[PDB]
């Protein structure tokens, strides 16, 4: 009749033949990833050459179906899914060099090689040659020059790649009604259909702001209490005042901090909590170390982790012969066939990536029921912090104790709730300022309203006013700094780094009010109840069927950003930096140079 | 006046396609159904008849046994009354239909890595079918009113699809050999017994 069972019908044909072609596609994928070699390297090409074909011809089709017509909302929400054409809408010629300046910018990521000065010899490069130089080598001068050259060999040679890359991502996602990429991004957060629950695309920004000025004041305290200590380290450099310099900071870019570790323990003589040697005299391996996840997902009510997971995964690095990605990631193929990639040394960081990773999978598992356009987290944010939740639940004394992994007398003292709530604030209030410093300069520039020849000036500006780090020379516009980063030049949503952090603690708190939970939020655990884990599932179980504000309100009862909760959750913490600041001067100026004499 | 040979129906190699089901008539049985109930290993033995024993102590008219291939999770829809995907597309039972319905999941035999393509199940059609009648017919699905003429083209789609199995796969997404016994009583002597 009407276009509504024109509609229908197509989508039963796409389902029932997309399913499989992606289920061979990825399995392909997978079979790369465990067995490197040149042959599973070709085979990656035919199938995923045959997926994206499928996709550009029965998208071409979805859009005589003119959505004016279609009345129930699970059908429009779905056409809405398929009628982007990604990157097609331009000419084959433009798409073929987006796709040629996008390879462009992986490779020389995956390359790229600085050669020390007094040493010409010893020549290394990003990954794992350059971060532990710029991890714990102390010394001044050694990571300044490190940092510094890396930038500039990135910068001189990603400049012009990323400089005419924003021009075409801008035309592309101008031929798809879209203001610019960054409202193409913004795109994914678009979530509406119902009484109120409309969420608009430029309320986001909105929503960022309101949100991060009230997370400000703990990050200004901890910034000042960490630049105490940093300044102990080197009197010399460091300002007394201003903020301090960047590449004497944790990881490579100051995105993380939990590398800045010890120069700023707290207090050091108190035990900090790892149970390696204790499992590690036990004799676990990594299957053990997976037992007790699933364990830890089966007793929240979470359904039991399935059969062929447990025989096609690819838990420990096997005996040897294979060349391997190593990499923890959970690959849901599809069909129902849940895989977990991952080398397992028995660690305690190697005991929450498997929480973590196997609540990537508890997520995939839950909504393999929706129509396969309705098979993605409820946006791009929910999912890495459905398996982040898990982690941050893992953590605690109490569970650990209850599996008698650790002495079962320990104590829970006050300095060790400092001294883990400070290990826990140096990567999740650290991870904010850079994340939305990032995210709002690449929002910028891609709007135009700053010219290209003015892309590192600002650049460096907005990091010095929002994040607190000054750089440590002048460069000028011949570099492109923010290139730098892997999750700039391979196009990633990064603000999913933002959002979820909040959501985190949001959904944290959730769980713990249904869990029947008195004391402190951050000493919580999840386990041994069947509500906290059925209120989390009644939203698992539901993809982006739903405009994603609902989904958030069926478990939070709020419907944004909302965070309160995390200035919660970080509340101890938040007393004892202000107490270790009752004789500093919480917040900076701009007035270090570099050199000015 | 000996045994039947249901075995040789559980135990053949080339089960058929769910919509293409074959369907083997016996007749004349001195039938034992309780060396099959005590299989203990199949996936389904949702009766809707009489209890195993009535059965095997009864002798019936004449028997129906029928046989095909299904994905996991649609061995649930193969009963009195269950819409679907298929369900009654395929093959759907009647209201009040009594006979038993065996099914075993099978994974290794009936899915070859690559892809076992040759099983077909027949998707949107244009009615819900009936009692036992099978639909072979290949005529293109016409979605909405434009002819085509035979050529699956914008909304003209072809009903038989096939789902690939695998052995990397689901418990549910796993090739379950099912075969449908139904029993009938006329006012013929009787003729299978036990
Ligand atoms: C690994 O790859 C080789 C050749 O690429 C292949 O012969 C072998 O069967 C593969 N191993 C597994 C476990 O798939
Ligand atoms: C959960 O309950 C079991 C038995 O009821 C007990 O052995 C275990 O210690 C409990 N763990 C937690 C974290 O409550
Ligand atoms: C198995 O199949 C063969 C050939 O179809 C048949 O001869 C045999 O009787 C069957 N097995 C049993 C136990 O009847």
């Amino acid at each position: 009749s009407l276009t509504e069972e024109n509609a229908k019908t197509f989508l039963n044909n796409f389902n029932q033949e997309a399913e499989d072609l992606s289920y061979q596609s990825s399995l392909a994928s997978w079979n790369y990833n465990t067995n490197i070699t040149e042959e599973n390297a070709q085979k990656m090409s035919e199938a995923a050459a045959k997926w994206s074909a499928f996709y550009e011809e029965q998208s071409k089709t979805a859009q005589s179906f003119s959505l004016q017509e279609i009345q129930t909302p699970i059908i429009k929400r779905q056409l809405q899914a398929l009628q982007q054409s990604g990157s097609s809408a331009l000419s084959a010629d433009k798409n073929k060099q987006l796709n040629t300046i996008l390879n462009t910018m992986s490779t020389i990521y995956s390359t790229g090689k600085v050669c020390n000065p007094k040493n010409p010899q010893e020549c290394l490069l990003l990954e794992p040659g350059l971060d532990e130089i710029m991890a714990t080598s102390t010394d001044y001068n050694s990571r300044l020059w490190a940092w510094e050259g890396w930038r500039a060999e990135v910068g001189k040679q990603l400049r012009p790649l990323y400089e005419e890359y924003v021009v075409l991502k801008n035309e592309m996602a101008r031929a798809n009604n879209y203001n610019d990429y960054g409202d193409y991004w913004r795109g994914d957060y678009e979530a509406e259909g119902a009484d109120g629950y409309n969420y608009n695309r430029g309320q986001l920004i909105e929503d960022v702001e309101h949100t991060f000025a009230e997370i400000k004041p703990l990050y200004e305290h901890l910034h000042a209490y960490v630049r105490r200590k940093l300044m102990d380290t080197y009197p010399s450099y460091i300002s007394p005042t201003g903020c301090l310099p960047a590449h004497l900071l944790g990881d490579m870019w100051g995105r993380f901090w939990t590398n800045l570790y010890p120069l700023t323990v707290p207090f050091a003589q108190k035990p900090n909590i790892d149970v390696t040697d204790a499992m590690m005299n036990q004799g676990w391996d990594a299957e053990r170390i997976f037992k007790e996840a699933e364990k830890f997902f089966v007793s929240v009510g979470l359904p039991h982790m399935t059969q062929g997971f447990w025989a096609n995964s690819m838990l420990t690095d096997e005996a040897d012969g294979r060349k391997v990605v190593c990499h923890p990631t959970a690959w849901d193929l599809g069909h129902g066939d849940f895989r977990i990639k991952m080398c397992t040394k028995v660690t305690m960081d190697n005991f929450l990536t498997a929480h973590h990773e196997m609540g990537h999978i508890q997520y995939d598992m839950a909504y393999a029921r929706q129509p396969f356009l309705l098979r993605n987290g409820a946006n791009e944010g929910f999912h890495e912090a459905v398996g982040e939740i898990m982690s941050l639940s893992a953590a605690t004394p109490k569970h650990l104790k209850s599996i008698g992994l650790l002495p079962s007398d320990f104590q829970e003292d006050s300095e060790t709730e400092i001294n883990f709530l400070l290990k826990q604030a140096l990567t999740i209030v650290g991870t904010l300022p850079f994340t939305y410093m990032l995210e709002k300069w690449r929002w910028m520039v891609f709007r135009g309203e700053i010219p290209k020849e003015q892309w590192m000036k600002k650049w460096w500006e907005m990091k010095r006013e929002i994040v607190g780090v000054v750089e440590p020379l002048p460069h000028d516009e011949t570099y492109c700094d923010p290139a730098s980063l892997f999750h700039v030049s391979n196009d990633y949503s990064f603000i999913r780094y933002y959002t979820r952090t909040i959501y985190q603690f949001q959904f944290q708190e959730a769980l713990c009010q249904a869990a029947k939970y008195n004391g402190s939020l951050h000493k919580c655990d999840i386990s041994n109840s069947t509500e906290a884990g059925q209120k989390l599932l009644k939203m698992l179980s539901l993809g982006n069927s739903e405009p994603w504000t609902k989904a958030l309100e069926n478990v939070v009862g709020a419907r944004n950003m909302d965070v309160k909760p995390l200035l919660n959750y970080f509340q101890p913490l938040f007393d004892w930096l202000k107490e270790q600041n009752r004789n500093s001067f919480v917040g900076w100026n701009t007035e270090w140079s570099p050199y000015a004499d | 006046t000996n045994l039947c040979p249901f075995g040789e129906v559980f135990n053949a190699t080339r089960f058929a396609s769910v919509y293409a089901w074959n369907r083997k008539r016996i007749s004349n049985c001195v039938a034992d159904y309780s060396v099959l109930y005590n299989s203990a290993s199949f996936s389904t033995f949702k009766c809707y008849g009489v209890s195993p024993t009535k059965l095997n102590d009864l002798c019936f008219t004449n028997v129906y046994a029928d046989s095909f291939v299904i994905r996991g999770d649609e061995v649930r829809q193969i009963a009195p009354g269950q819409t679907g995907n298929i369900a009654d597309y395929n093959y759907k039972l009647p209201d009040d239909f009594t006979g038993c319905v065996i099914a075993w999941n099978s994974n290794n035999l009936d899915s070859k890595v690559g892809g076992n393509y040759n099983y077909l199940y027949r998707l949107f059609r244009k009615s819900n079918l009936k009692p036992f009648e099978r639909d072979i017919s290949t005529e293109i699905y016409q979605a909405g009113s434009t002819p085509c003429n035979g050529v699956e083209g914008f909304n003209c789609y072809f009903p038989l699809h096939s789902y690939g199995f695998q052995p990397t796969y689901g418990v549910g997404y796993q090739p379950y050999r099912v075969v449908v016994l139904s029993f009938e009583l006329l006012h013929a002597p009787a003729t299978v017994c036990g």
